[PDB]
């Protein structure tokens, strides 16, 4: 079997090979998410240089692992697919030995790990994908997020942005996010979310999809009128 | 290009070479050994004010008796803690009872040089791993992706390293108490930190006898941090 | 340039270490040359001991490869032999499996095929030989078939290989253009083997001793080589008309 | 040892262009001649037997192969290459085809399969393309007669007549003038030993020819008698004679 | 270029270079010799004292296969051993197999074979030494010498190493000078005196000679290694013909 | 030893590109062109087959569109041997699922599942990519008529019109202009043969230089029926939609 | 385990089991529950050798609950059955097959029917009006085959299910501790708490 | 050069430099001394240490009842080689019930040394070994390359400086050897052997690692202030 | 058909005194009723102030005796000389008869 060694380390002590990789998540179309007091938040960017897309049956950007945990991505959308699949097992397998539905940190965990794999392990190069994961734990009602990245490492955020210009949006939400009061209602924190898109986006059109996930297996994903209205309601505050 | 598993002219692997490198772009981690018990801290280095800083976790257990800190690439740590605990509990389900300190760090090392074209690298984090056992009472060991490991009084790794070691050097003695030996962690991670030190951005930990291995509250090590200025402050 | 190192194919659609490998075959500086008479086929090989603390009685390049079957190789004595078992071993499970004796022609185009696959893949080397196998068949009588590094092999009425080969072929097809026929019209063995030196003599142009040469005969039922003292015997008849 | 090449040999260069495909055609290019030319009720495929040498018997190097008893083959390119895919289309045969059906394979599905073989050894690890190009000819019930063409990437097409090799771009010129859909199978050999003799330098007749046509069922060739459903082969290699007796009426 | 970087690869010569220069390492190594007598074959070989450190007589370089068969080499030492202990594993397999102990001319393939096989591919490299092997079989006695090529042929008298040139010369006048053939005690002192006068190419170190011997009337046909009184009577002699 | 002749066909490049899927794509853009066209009452695939002869017999050649099973189909733009790979692997995908639950495979599964194993080509086994972009058109009753296409990268999208191969850019430009959502098979027809007819860099559109697939459910009641086009009946579409 | 029962109404698919477990002298509990959800419209009972039941009815749950997620979409229950016959005729020529019978009730949201599938450990599959394992069917087919409609209501079949179960508890020898009940339909899957 | 990128390739003067680059490891390490008499042998090591703070390095590795080593280079592949040798010792005794002879040792660990020089993928090891034992026929010292090759010596140093040592036993050479029955003279003599190569630095109660085996004494290590009695 | 296991006969006998311990055991080994040997040692010193006897099939039960010994020296390369106690002996010979659950030591031990 082929077993070359893609990611080595160079004199200076970095691994190119996963360098590399956060280019290509730096490349991905912008995800960005938001944790209020009773509610978590994933907005995705759409990038307009495709229409005549059947939007119905095409792939989105935020994907459900189980009922009570999403995972939404910026990078190579062919590489998330894999990491996915893997998610939606293990959430499975831990049900079936367990007996409980997987924690949002232990979820993170894991793919994290499955990250870290490819990165030394002979023939096989690394995920060119970060994600963003979040929901709530069984039983529990405190809103959960989590970062994964090529390397493997993970954190805990009370807001984050990641994919192109991530460097924008992140300014926004660190100057506009109150620790001490986060976004009390679903409605502040889609609006927060929302708006620290409009950062980046261009037409807030069919540019920007919106997912809320709240406690007890509550996701539901906004459609583009629901959108607009927050589009429409952000830019009417602005002209002032 | 060159093989994995190739020599200097020298005398030395380069990619563990390389490996060492990484680990000095590291965060601080400290560790120091007394009679009362081992101490070990970390700077957590929080790359953006929204990452929620408790949820950074380069201090672990292992077992009861053994804790141990990384700096590096940490992500290269987390097969190595499942390996640790792994060969710590499986150690009591043959033999009825704790695993020297010494024998759970030389199995850590035994993973290190397994690379080549076994995994495709060498780990690119060093582990400092402390804990008590009757035959050799309060031990600190650092591991590293060599597969070489010292027994150390006390040590400093990470980007602070030799500012920190020749701290350790002056401060360090043979009597030193548990509340010395954490306000001296405390003193050295704040001298070596861009940051400016407090309980949401520095880590401490210890292992006693008594007690086994803890992770110190953020309210506990605020009131130590509160201690320590105060003193300095005395002279 | 690493087409060049492997067997890949160059961009005028050529094998280079194939190429080089028909370069190794001539390194030891030895002809060999094969014919058919009526009944046998005869092979001859140039036989060079240069080292005097040399065991000349090991040195040879004809094998005997099974009971019908011998074999003359052109190329360096470890490939040889590594063709050499090779083939004895192809032969002797051949007879095991099918029940009757492997055919001169079935052989060389196995181990034709085998040279081939060395030439397909890349992790493994041509072989620096060429192999001319020789027998009398019970099926099509008196055969010469050689086999090359490229994977190439063909059937021949006559057949001459080493770094003199194109003298000793014309010379061959001049005989044949005069006589019209595809072997030589001769009852005995021994005769067969003296037009083989005679016509290596004519071709090279240089006398030869018991020592210089090396004989191998097939005849029906078995392949054999000659001592020196029946080369010896065979030199005085040459020269006795 | 063990092959330690288990990476792809042939790759993408910057302009799109696999390499290592492109110089197996040329090899292909440098090879003598074969063509095949589809009748009404046959098929026939021919090339020139270039002998290595005088001393060398022709007549045992075998250009054109049956594969199965109404399918036959031609190359032009690597001759080595060609005779182990000859075995390995031989096997394949019976192997994914025989050995389930208890019938041989019709010809677009066999030249499926060693179309197959010549792809995998352009994606597969540790080895080289197959340098040859091949010309399939023949006939099965509810098909018919068919001539087909496999390339060194594998990819394959049907002709209703075409040639490959030295002089392919002349002879396919030849070729466009003389066919049309009315053929009888002694027109088609006709043709193709005038095409065949504009690529050929010296000698043209049967011993430095070899031509094979797809045509009626031979019982004279099956070896029994007894089963009226089995009538024989429809391959048929064409004797020096046979050859020599068509270069008369020429 | 860069046909010199890999095993396995033909030059545009037709040359296996990395084979080439494994011979090197051979003609770096020290001086062994083989001797083929009447009824056997007695071999020999220059161990270089680097220190007075070393104890004598315990340091031992010849090699026996099976129990009528004895094996020298120079070069790399290492290579050496590894080639004689698959010679043992081919030896004891053809033993177990046709029972009768492996003539000598089928042990020669056997490492032939082995050595050829480290020339068909890159991920290998080729051996470090030329092996001088040989004994006495139901045929009578034989001598072999197997190069880093897998090459090798039967031989009168055998010699590798720093100091070959000189060895073969001397092994050259012992063909001419004895049509008739040496015996086997003949032989062993022939082999000191060699030793002592190919010794002249490593003259700045001292050296322990070593001796070993296979005949079918002095040892039965079982190899022995020289010891004692014989040794130091094959000592006396090679001291008084350098003087 | 071997390390030296390995092109390490899955790395990054500096910018966070893959390089074989790059190249494999530009060797795609000179593949003939295939363009698909979903409507309300079905679907059109049309693709050029590249540069034909007179001597070539069409009637029993495929090149460009192939049938996966009843309900799907795929148009083919890249290298044709890479592309029966994927093919009869993918026809046996959905015989598989057929046998497991007992109903016909649904479009996208199929697809995902083809799609992941180009992504493996990519990122582990030190093998080139495939170089084939596919064209899906099916029909499954969850989301009724749908259009995908898949690159070697193993990425996939859904399509109202899409095309691949050559002349991409200006083929899409041209589709974006006359698509409309209420359109009807028989005006997808014609605008495909439209849009091939301008996108072409042969001198004319003729039926001995295409291949043409409907999928409708013009198939009598509840039921959905494949058409393969035969020449005869390209050479008459042609005259009806006015291009000859 | 022992008796498991199914039929199939108008608009709802009921499936009743017993609620015993008997480790060979001792009746170790009386309130087992024999069934698992595999999706919010598909039950599946089940009975036979002890520790395969609720390992084999757990694995397919978990695999359903899988390809739930994967495709946001619920298996029609014919899907269902199809993909647990497969598993238990692959199981049949294993090692150590499953020795597990089960009965699989399913609302179709899609047609807007009721369907009941009998599924045997060899992978013996029937769609039927009525169903049991065992020796079930033995003392309730006569029973079923006399009143059973195609056009009954959920009640009507809850009361010929009530008729079944005193013939089972007057004629069978072992004491099975009554049966847990439970309804399938449009709405999704009900246990009946009073029976 | 062109020639030091992996194992499988010689030189074009027949060198193989990956195993002369394994070979300079060792003249990194650490200086041990290995010296032997009729009745005892004895090895002697100068520990290093990281700094003040931590532990000086062990050198010494017990391989059986009569037998065992010293390191000089990756200690590591010592752990490696010992592991490897404590199981042939073992393999011995439980299969045979025989004590392993020092020079099988010896020859067991060239040839596993050996098959990585030959072989593409893999590395040499980078440590050097001093081995003594007392046998069936006396006491023994050996001294291993990862080149493969091992030699039986009466005395010898590998590491840094260890030319000074090996030169001290190579004048001693008549007295050491005749040092039978005194297990306190012998070690006297190599305490002095390796203070021919130190530096700037004197031997202290942590810095010193003694081994010891004999006619009547299993192989045991000594370290801390059971060495202060010969400082 | 081919019986792998026999009986070589034996007692044993182990007590615990408030500051020592006895381990005795008879010297006598038989096969049905002959007599194998008068003196054939059954209760050995395993180090580290252990005593052990496997008693029953004494094939197996000189093996385990020989593999815990192995045992006892292994655990000191290991863990740097330190005294293997006997709860921890006892633990270690459960995981030795175990690992033959399903081909057992046909033996009765006591240390
Ligand atoms: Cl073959």
């Amino acid at each position: 079997g082929y077993d070359r060694a893609l990611s080595i380390f160079s004199p200076d002590g970095h691994i190119f090979q996963v360098e590399y990789a956060l280019e290509a998540v730096k490349r991905g179309t912008c995800a960005v998410g938001v944790k209020g007091k009773n509610c978590v938040v994933l907005g995705c960017e759409r990038r307009s240089t495709l229409k005549l897309q059947d939007t119905r049956i095409t792939p989105s950007k935020v994907s459900k692992i189980d009922s009570h945990v999403v995972l939404s991505f910026s990078g190579l959308n062919a590489d998330s697919r894999i990491l996915i699949e893997k998610a939606r097992v293990e959430a499975q397998s831990h049900r079936l030995t367990l007996e409980d539905p997987v924690t949002v940190e232990y979820l993170t965990r894991y793919v994290a790990g499955v990250q870290q794999r490819y990165t030394q392990s002979g023939g096989v190069r690394p995920f060119g994908v970060s994600t963003l994961i979040a929901g709530f734990d069984p039983r529990d009602d405190e809103p959960k997020l989590y970062q994964t990245e090529p390397s493997g490492i993970y954190s805990s955020w009370s807001a984050q942005t990641i994919g192109r210009n991530s460097k924008t949006v992140r300014e926004f939400l660190e100057k506009n996010y109150d620790r001490k009061e986060p976004p009390a209602t679903v409605e502040e924190c889609v609006k927060l979310t929302v708006r620290s898109l409009l950062e980046v986006v261009q037409t807030g059109a069919k540019n920007i999809e919106i997912t809320v996930v709240k406690p007890d297996s509550d996701i539901v994903a906004l459609s583009s009128e629901e959108i607009n209205q927050y589009v429409t309601q952000i830019e009417q505050e602005k002209q002032e | 290009d060159r093989g994995v598993s190739t020599f200097s002219p020298e005398g030395r692997l380069f990619q563990v070479e390389y490996s060492l490198e990484a680990i000095k772009l590291g965060s601080t981690a400290i560790g120091i050994a007394t009679k009362e018990g081992v101490v070990l801290g970390v700077e957590k280095r929080a790359t953006s004010p929204l990452l929620e800083s408790d949820s950074i976790e380069k201090i672990v257990e292992i077992d009861r008796h053994i804790g141990c800190a990384m700096s590096g690439l940490t992500a290269d740590a987390r097969s190595m803690i499942e390996h640790a605990r792994t060969a710590a509990v499986t150690h009591n389900l043959y033999y009825d009872e704790d695993i020297n300190v010494e024998s759970l760090t030389q199995s850590v090392c035994d993973l290190a040089l397994r690379f080549g074209e076994l995994m495709s690298r060498p780990f690119g984090v060093a582990l400092l791993i402390a804990g008590h056992d009757a035959d050799d009472g309060y031990q600190l060991f650092h591991a590293e992706p060599s597969g070489t490991f010292y027994r150390y009084n006390a040590k400093a790794i990470g980007s602070g390293s030799e500012g920190a070691q020749a701290e350790l050097l002056n401060e360090w003695h043979s009597s030193l108490t548990l509340k010395e030996a954490e306000l001296l962690v405390l003193k050295i991670l704040k001298q070596v930190m861009e940051e400016k030190l407090d309980e949401n951005n520095a880590q401490l930990s210890c292992i006693t006898k008594q007690d086994g291995f803890k992770i110190y509250d953020n309210e506990k090590t605020a009131e130590l941090i509160k201690e320590l200025k105060e003193k300095e402050a005395a002279e | 340039g690493y087409d060049r190192h492997i067997t890949i194919f160059s961009p005028e659609g050529r094998l280079y270490q194939v190429e080089y490998a028909f370069k190794a075959t001539n390194q030891t500086n030895i002809n060999s040359l094969a014919v058919r008479g009526k009944d046998c086929t005869v092979v001859i090989s140039q036989k060079k001991v240069p080292d005097k603390l040399l065991d000349p009685t090991t040195v040879s390049y004809i094998f005997c490869i099974s009971r019908t079957i011998g074999m003359v190789v052109n190329g360096p004595i470890p490939d040889a032999r590594n063709a050499a078992l090779r083939a004895k071993a192809e032969a002797a499970e051949f007879r095991y499996k099918y029940g009757y004796d492997m055919p001169c022609d079935v052989l060389a185009k196995r181990m034709a095929n085998l040279s081939q696959i060395y030439t397909q893949r890349a992790y493994m080397r041509p072989l620096g030989v060429i192999l001319t196998f020789v027998s009398v068949d019970e099926e099509l009588g008196p055969s010469i078939y050689k086999t090359d590094p490229a994977g190439y092999y063909v059937g021949y009425k006559a057949t001459a290989t080493g770094p003199k080969q194109q003298e000793i072929t014309t010379n061959l097809e001049n005989h044949f253009k005069k006589s019209k026929i595809d072997h030589i019209n001769e009852e005995s063995w021994e005769k067969v083997v003296e037009f083989a030196i005679t016509h290596m003599i004519d071709a090279l142009g240089t006398e030869f001793s018991k020592n210089d040469l090396e004989v191998g005969v097939a005849t029906k039922d078995k392949f054999f080589t000659l001592s020196a003292e029946n080369i010896e015997e065979r030199l005085v008849a040459i020269a006795e008309q | 040892m063990t092959d330690r090449y288990s990476f792809s040999l042939t790759t993408f260069s910057p302009s799109g262009k696999l390499g290592q495909i492109d110089y197996a055609l040329t090899a292909v290019k440098q090879g003598v001649t074969s063509l095949g030319i589809k009748a009404t009720n046959g098929v026939v495929i021919a090339t020139e037997k270039k002998s290595s040498s005088p001393l060398a018997m022709s007549e045992t190097l075998s250009k054109v192969s049956l594969l199965t008893p109404d399918i036959g083959a031609v190359y032009s390119g690597m001759g080595p290459d060609y005779r182990v895919l000859v075995d390995k289309s031989r096997k394949v045969a019976h192997t994914s085809y025989k050995r389930i059906y208890g019938e041989y394979p019709p010809t677009k599905l066999l030249v499926s399969e060693v179309a197959k073989i010549m792809q995998e050894a352009t994606q597969s690890g540790g080895v080289r393309p197959f340098g040859v190009s091949l010309l399939i000819a023949g006939h099965d019930e509810f098909n018919g007669f068919s001539l087909y063409q496999v390339d060194p990437s594998g990819s394959y097409f049907p002709w209703k007549a075409t040639a490959i090799g030295k002089g392919s771009v002349a002879a396919k010129t030849f070729l466009e003038k003389r066919w049309n859909d009315e053929l009888e199978l002694e027109d088609a050999i006709h043709i193709a030993l005038l095409t065949l003799k504009e690529s050929v330098e010296g000698e043209f007749n049967g011993d430095t020819i070899e031509l094979a046509i797809i045509g009626d069922e031979n019982p004279d060739l099956l070896g029994y008698t007894g089963i009226p459903t089995d009538k024989g082969p429809r391959f048929r290699k064409l004797t020096s004679q046979e050859i020599n007796d068509r270069l008369e009426a020429l | 270029t860069g046909y010199d970087l890999s095993n396995s690869v033909f030059s545009p010569d037709g040359r296996n270079f990395q084979v080439e220069y494994a011979v090197k390492a051979v003609e770096n190594g020290t001086t062994s010799i083989g001797i083929k007598c009447n009824d056997g074959v007695v071999f020999a070989v220059e161990k270089l004292i680097t220190s007075k450190l070393l104890v004598p007589q315990k340091n031992v370089k010849i090699q026996v296969v099976d129990r009528h068969i004895g094996c020298v080499y120079s070069g790399l030492i290492p290579d050496g051993r590894h080639l004689v202990n698959r010679g043992r594993e081919e030896a004891a397999s053809f033993k177990k197999l046709y029972k009768t102990p492996i003539p000598i001319p089928a042990f020669a393939d056997r490492l032939g074979q082995y050595v050829q096989a480290h020339t068909l591919y890159n991920s290998v490299r080729p051996f470090g030494v030329s092996t001088i092997f040989g004994g006495v079989d139901k045929n009578g006695a034989h001598l072999y010498m197997l190069e880093p090529s897998g090459s090798y042929w039967g031989y009168k008298g055998a010699a590798t190493g720093k100091g070959r040139q000189s060895a073969k010369a001397e092994l050259e006048k012992l063909v001419d000078h004895h049509p008739e053939g040496l015996s086997a005690r003949e032989a062993v002192k022939q082999a000191a005196k060699i030793i002592y006068l190919a010794h002249e190419d490593n003259k700045e170190k001292d050296f322990e000679l070593e001796i070993s011997w296979c005949s079918l009337s002095e040892t039965n046909g079982l190899h022995k290694f020289v010891k004692g009184d014989l040794l130091q009577e094959a000592i006396d002699f090679a001291q008084k013909e350098i003087n | 030893g071997s390390r030296r002749y390995d092109s390490r066909t899955t790395i990054f490049s500096p910018e966070g590109r893959l390089y074989q899927v790059e190249y494999a794509l530009e060797s795609i853009s000179h593949a003939g062109t295939a363009i698909g066209i979903m409507a309300s009452d079905g679907i059109v695939l049309a693709a050029e087959r590249k540069v034909t002869s007179t001597l070539l017999e069409q009637d029993t050649s495929t090149e460009k569109l192939y049938k996966l099973n009843d309900k799907i189909a795929v148009a083919v733009a890249g290298l044709t041997a890479d592309a029966e790979i994927l093919i009869n692997t993918a026809r046996i995908h959905a015989q598989n699922y057929l046998k497991t639950y007992n109903e016909d495979i649904p479009v996208e599964i199929l697809v995902r599942r083809l799609s992941d194993i180009k992504q493996g080509y990519t990122q582990h086994g030190g093998l080139r990519p495939f170089g084939v972009s596919f064209i899906y058109a099916g029909y499954d009753d969850r989301y009724g008529y749908q259009l995908y296409t898949s690159n070697p990268s193993g990425n996939y999208t859904g399509w109202k019109a899409i095309s691949v191969g050559a002349n991409t850019s200006a083929a899409q430009t041209l589709l974006q202009m006359d698509y409309k959502d209420d359109m009807k098979v028989d005006d997808a027809i014609e605008l495909a043969l439209k849009t091939l007819s301008k996108t072409t860099d042969s001198s004319a559109l003729t039926y001995d230089r295409l291949e043409f697939a409907t999928i409708r459910k013009g198939a009598n009641d509840g039921e959905v029926y494949q058409k393969i086009f035969k020449p005869q009946e390209i050479k008459d579409i042609l005259v009806k939609t006015g291009i000859t | 385990m022992d008796i498991i029962l199914g039929i199939r109404v108008q608009d709802s698919v009921i499936l009743a089991s017993s609620k015993a477990v008997t480790r060979g002298i001792s009746v170790l509990k009386d309130s087992d529950d024999k069934t698992r959800q595999l999706s919010p419209h598909t039950l599946m009972s089940f009975a036979g050798e002890a520790g395969d039941t609720v390992q084999f009815a757990e694995y397919i749950q978990a695999n359903i609950q899988l390809y739930s997620i994967r495709e946001d979409y619920e298996l029609s229950p014919q899907a269902v059955s199809s993909f647990v016959r497969q598993e238990l005729a692959k199981s049949i020529r294993s090692r150590r097959p499953y020795q597990v019978n089960v009965l699989i009730g399913g609302y179709d949201k899609k047609k807007n029917k009721p369907e009941l599938y009998q599924i045997d450990y060899l992978g013996t599959k029937v769609e039927l009006p009525y169903g049991a394992h065992g020796y079930s069917g033995f003392y309730t087919f006569s029973l079923l085959d006399h009143h059973y409609r195609p056009d009954m209501t959920t009640e009507e079949g809850l009361d010929l299910l009530k008729l079944c179960v005193q013939e089972l508890e007057k004629r069978m020898p072992m004491d099975f501790k009554g049966v847990i009940v439970k309804i399938v339909d449009k709405d999704g899957i009900r246990q009946v708490d009073d029976f | 050069n062109n020639y030091d990128g992996d194992t499988v390739t010689f030189s074009p003067t027949g060198r193989l430099f990956q195993v002369e680059y394994a070979l300079e490891a060792i003249k990194q390490g650490s200086v041990t001394v290995g010296l032997r008499s009729n009745t005892h042998a004895v090895l002697v090591a100068l520990k290093r240490n990281a700094d003040e703070l931590s532990s000086y390095q062990k050198k010494i590795i017990k391989c059986d009842e009569h037998m065992g080593l010293s390191l000089a280079g990756l200690a590591p592949d010592a752990r490696v080689l010992s592991n490897y040798l404590r199981q042939q010792c073992n393999y011995s005794s439980l299969v045979f019930n025989r004590k392993l002879a020092v020079e099988r040792a010896g020859h067991l660990l060239c040839d596993k040394a050996q098959k990585n020089t030959q072989s593409y993928g893999g590395r040499p090891y980078g440590v050097g070994l001093l081995i003594i034992g007392y046998d069936k026929s006396g006491a023994h010292l050996l001294e291993f390359q990862p080149s493969g090759n091992v030699t039986e010596l009466y005395g010898t140093a590998i590491g840094a400086r260890s030319q000074g040592a090996k030169t001290y036993l190579e004048r001693t050479l008549d007295t050491f050897i005749k040092i039978d029955g005194n297990p306190d003279e012998l070690i006297k003599a190599g305490v002095e052997a390796i203070s021919q190569s130190l530096r700037d630095e004197s031997l202290t109660v942590d810095n010193l690692s003694i081994a010891i085996v004999g006619k009547d004494t299993p192989f045991t290590i000594y370290d801390g202030e059971a060495v202060a009695k010969y400082i | 058909q081919f019986n792998p296991y026999g009986d070589n006969g034996g007692t044993i006998l182990g007590i615990a005194g408030e500051d020592f311990a006895v381990l005795a055991g008879d010297t006598r080994n038989i096969t049905d009723y002959s007599i194998n040997s008068r003196y054939e040692p059954k209760v050995f010193d395993c180090g580290d102030n252990i005593v052990m006897s496997a008693n029953g099939f004494a094939a197996d039960g000189d093996a385990l005796v020989k593999r815990f010994k192995n045992s006892v020296k292994w655990y000191h390369f290991d863990h740097n000389d330190k005294k293997l106690s006997i709860n921890s002996a006892a633990r270690n010979i459960q995981h030795l008869l175990y690992g033959k659950r399903f081909f057992p030591y046909y033996v009765h031990t006591i240390i």
